[PDB]
């Protein structure tokens, strides 16, 4: 889950 | 008041809920008790930790329910985490510029765990009384009696250091109960050979299925004639040393299709995948999937393209290529690190040949050094696959390092930085050259702020 944008919606 | 006609004990006790009192359960409207129902997960009894399951078969885009909890806002809920020691996030939904928090008070969407690989629903914004609240989608039509998965959209460490690799089929029934309802699909054999990539040793006495032994055999599936369907993904229990069964918490069991994909039996690969094997079952505490035990048989055995060719299949059927391991890395990070420049070509133009909706979602995932997967190759001198790579998504510096937030950019260009930190001047200087070389239009500004 880590992505560049390091519970949530979405 | 109209909540005197809500019991909450009613719906407490239906949907099988034991840690919850009356007071502390708010449910919504479009709260779906008939569908699913809370239940307890044998991987998680030493935490207490439970699950939501279906209680019948549930189609793909169906209404779960609403997140409820108390709610707070941005500032109000860190005051209350500074002044109540003992308090988490874990429960915590950060919605609408709201924190709803079930860690006290919630509903039956509390129960969800975290999966970024086989998740079979997700959160999605709605609105109720004019206020932005979360829902449960279904992304996939749900089988009864499997547990329910969701992307919690955030990354902690804590996370990826120990969060069991969770699996649909993983239940309630420990490994003595669930051996004692199959019993008759189940033999108890010695193991014949090694196996490193399974922790087992000549010897050991592991209870397996008859397609377990047909694959340890290296036969043909297709040439037995009467062989059972329903334990397709039945798992092989491994005997411990006291001749009682080892848990799920205890040891990591697999499927025969990760045994054959580990040990490249290409057309009983084909079998089982057409026999509706789950091919992104992954192991509890490794974690390993189908495709890093390819990836693991393709370093070891001597031939090469024989896992090539299950590495095709596996793309063919539409497989999770973004699966991680415990070090942040995805399929493509270590994968460039065990195929050679050409099998690695190669695996790259079979997923161009699928030609996914969109590439950028590959590149958007960094490691634990915050390194995506061209940076990887640049940290490890793997030019060439950064160059095929490059190839694949030719927008990669265009999207990811001028786009309209500065942030992003800034903090692409800082970790390509970092990667090419420990860089001697032959190395810059062939970098800078296959970077201008590329014909990827690349404006001089960039250049100079690389390096
Ligand atoms: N994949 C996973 N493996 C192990 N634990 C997980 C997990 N996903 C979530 N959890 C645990 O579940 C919590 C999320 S709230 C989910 C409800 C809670 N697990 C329960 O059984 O009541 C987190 O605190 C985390 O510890």
């Amino acid at each position: 889950a880590r992505t560049k944008q390091t519970k949530s919606t979405g | 008041n109209a909540d005197e006609w809500i019991d909450t004990s009613k719906i407490m006790l239906d949907l099988h809920i034991d840690n919850m009192s009356s007071s502390d359960y708010i449910p919504s409207a479009i709260d779906r008790t008939d569908l699913v129902m809370v239940q307890s997960v044998h991987l998680l009894r030493k935490t207490g930790g439970r699950g939501l399951f279906a209680r019948e078969d549930i189609p793909k885009g169906t209404c779960i329910g609403i997140y409820t909890g108390e709610v707070y806002s941005e500032q109000e809920f860190e005051q209350y985490l500074k002044e109540h020691v003992g308090s988490d996030k874990s429960y915590a939904m950060y919605v609408g510029g709201r924190v709803i928090d079930a860690a006290r008070k919630g509903n039956l969407t509390r129960y969800i765990n975290f999966s970024d690989s086989q998740d079979n629903a997700e959160f999605v914004e709605t609105t109720l009384n004019r206020k932005k609240v979360a829902k449960v989608i279904t992304t996939k039509n749900i089988k009864a009696g499997q547990q329910l998965l969701i992307n919690y959209n955030t990354y902690e460490e804590q996370a990826s250091r120990y969060y069991y690799f969770l699996n649909p089929g993983d239940g309630w029934l420990s490994a003595q109960e669930f051996y004692q309802t199959y019993q008759s699909q189940y033999r108890l054999e010695q193991m014949p050979y090694n196996l490193e990539g399974f922790d087992l040793k000549a010897g050991d006495r592991v209870l397996m299925t008859q397609i377990g032994r047909i694959i340890l055999a290296n036969y043909s599936l297709a040439k037995e004639q009467e062989l059972n369907a329903s334990d397709i993904d039945l798992p092989f229990l491994k005997v411990g040393s006291d001749e009682k069964i080892l848990d799920f918490d205890e040891a990591d069991t697999f499927t025969p299709l990760m045994a054959a994909c580990y040990l490249g039996q290409v057309e009983n690969v084909k079998w089982l995948i057409e026999h509706g094997a789950n091919i992104d079952q992954q192991q509890s505490h490794s974690g390993h999937c189908p495709l890093s035990l390819t990836l693991k048989g393709y370093s070891l055995a001597k031939d090469t393209q024989k896992y090539i060719d299950i590495i095709q299949l596996l793309i063919k059927n539409q497989v999770n290529l973004l699966v991680h391991d415990r070090s942040d890395k995805t399929f493509l990070h270590n994968a460039a690190l065990v195929l050679n420049n050409l099998d690695f070509q190669s695996v790259v133009k079979f997923l161009i040949g699928q030609n996914p909706i969109d590439i950028n979602e590959y590149f958007t995932y960094i490691d634990e050094n915050d390194f995506d997967i061209v940076m990887h190759c640049y940290n490890n001198k793997l030019f060439d696959k950064a160059l095929v790579l490059l190839a694949f998504y030719p927008d990669y510096f265009k999207r990811n390092y001028m786009s309209d937030n500065e942030g992003h950019n800034q903090f692409n260009i800082n970790a390509f930085r970092k990667a090419i930190k420990d860089f001697n001047s032959n190395e810059r200087s062939i970098l800078l050259m296959q970077l201008r070389e590329s014909g990827l239009h690349l404006p001089e500004d960039l250049l100079e702020q690389l390096g």
